[PDB]
């Protein structure tokens, strides 16, 4: 199922879920770019993650899913085993998002297939990032992790630096970030995590707006240059000059803004 | 490379037209012409090695022969005169040009910035000096930022600069790797002195001909902050 930018009447969510209750062969459920539906998505998550089925690929993105619907999903993590890629990215939880996330974090102990996990954004999920680490270090198959649409501090960078100590996954290839509050001592604070991540394919490391320290420019170019892939990496919102862009190596591509 | 002894210390004044740095640093106090001549002779020796490299048509084939030669040596660069071959030397022979202990860069052309702000390596200790600066342009400061940044550690010498008063704090804030700073007869503000006394990564400090005579927020009132100061 692939539904993309289809406008709903705020009612059909129920009927859609009802039809889905009879379809057990569903393997991919892609529902993204939704309008201001609000209520009815809680029904969809109530109908889904119940009545065991073969859904492995769930991609619910940019729909404004309520934290209460997330709580339903948390409760229902015991079901639909084999599901490996919970997404819920590009989704803001206005309140209680960190609590819904907390419950998700302390669960998933029955889901060994989990990979490429994207996170929900809430106010303030930064306080639970150290809690994610509790299970992230246990899953040596997390090819990618998406932690987007919130501000990161140097303290958080250092915490991640501990994550990137690291107990190796050896399968990690893609990381992302939509924005942050980053300085020279972090970015730099977390360097030395690329040597143990030679297979990195790409990253976003975006920022609202930052002028890269010359130390960053030189260090970044050299570190990325020695990577195995570096395929279509991005670095959005960074004020590189022509001289700095010249220093940057012949990467497949680079998006600076 | 096997020869380490200097030998004769007479003449050899053809190199470095600014033999006395053209009315700059290394003035009447602590000259020691004999040591100055050694530095000039060494620089010529280093340049000769570079010339041999350029004509060796062995850019990568003889990296070791052209490593041991330069290891432990120093190189002087005049920003007003940067020969084309300097780029080939630094870019085509990595892990060797960096074997030099010191680089001495005097004075800002973007060419100086291009040569130094390279990918090749972060050179160990850079000795950078400023002479002809009655004014400090934002573009000059920007260029200095790039040049200062490309080093493991910094040594900075400022002489008779007029554009630096009230701008020294700004320029110094560009890089905290500076451990040796001296100022020669160049006016400074209290803000500049506050910056200096506030940076604890300094090991060597030299103050020449500063006659404000009123530095409460500065070195004359305290200077006890520079715990790492040795000279």
């Amino acid at each position: 199922l692939i539904m993309d930018n289809i406008k709903m009447n705020e009612e059909d969510a129920i009927k859609l879920a009802e039809g889905l209750k009879n379809l057990k062969k569903m393997c991919l459920f892609h529902l993204t770019h939704l309008s201001d539906i609000g209520e009815g998505m809680d029904y969809i998550v109530k109908s889904l993650s119940s009545e065991p089925c073969d859904l492995e690929e769930i991609q619910l993105v940019s729909c404004c899913l309520s934290a209460n619907a997330v709580k339903i999903l948390a409760q229902n993590l015991h079901n639909l085993v084999k599901l490996s890629i919970l997404d819920l990215s590009e989704n803001y939880l206005e309140k209680d998002g960190n609590e819904a996330l907390h419950e998700l974090i302390d669960r998933m102990n029955v889901l060994e297939q989990l990979t490429a996990l994207m996170l929900p954004w809430g106010c303030d999920v930064q306080g639970s990032l150290s809690s994610l680490l509790k299970h992230l270090e246990e899953v040596p198959q997390l090819v990618k992790l998406g932690l987007k649409n919130w501000r990161l501090t140097d303290t958080e960078i250092r915490i991640l630096g501990a994550f990137f100590g690291k107990n190796p996954l050896k399968n990690f290839q893609q990381l992302n970030l939509a924005g942050n509050r980053v300085s020279s001592d972090g970015w730099l604070a977390f360097m030395g995590v690329f040597e143990n991540l030679k297979q990195l394919v790409f990253f976003d490391f975006s920022t609202k707006e930052f002028l890269p320290d010359p130390a960053l420019v030189r260090k970044l170019s050299q570190v990325l240059s020695k990577l195995t892939f570096l395929q279509e990496a991005r670095l959005v919102g960074w004020q590189f000059d022509d001289d700095d862009l010249s220093v940057i190596t012949g990467a497949f591509k680079l998006v600076t803004a | 490379a096997a020869v380490y002894q200097h030998g004769c210390l007479l003449g050899l004044s053809i190199a470095k037209r600014p033999l006395w740095r053209q009315e700059s640093l290394q003035s009447v106090k602590n000259t020691t012409e004999q040591e100055i001549l050694k530095a000039i002779n060494i620089n010529s020796f280093v340049e000769c090695g570079i010339h041999l490299y350029q004509e060796s048509t062995s850019k990568s084939a003889l990296s070791q022969e052209f490593e041991a030669f330069f290891q432990g040596k120093s190189l002087y660069i005049n920003s007003g005169n940067i020969p084309d071959y300097l780029f080939d030397f630094f870019e085509h022979l990595p892990n060797c040009a960096s074997a030099l202990d010191f680089i001495k860069l005097d004075f800002i052309p973007s060419r100086a910035v291009s040569l130094f702000f390279n990918w090749k390596q972060e050179f160990r200790t850079l000795e950078v000096t400023l002479r002809d600066f009655s004014k400090l342009n934002k573009q000059d400061i920007r260029y200095l930022g790039k040049i200062f940044s490309s080093a493991t550690s910094l040594r900075l010498q400022i002489k008779r600069c007029a554009g630096v008063a009230g701008s020294l704090s700004l320029v110094l804030s560009t890089c905290k790797n500076i451990y040796s700073l001296m100022v020669e007869a160049s006016p400074l503000t209290i803000e500049d002195e506050r910056h200096i006394t506030s940076v604890t990564n300094l090991k060597t400090l030299s103050i020449h001909d500063l006659q404000n005579q009123r530095l409460p927020g500065g070195l004359t009132d305290s200077l006890g902050n520079l715990k790492n100061l040795t000279k």
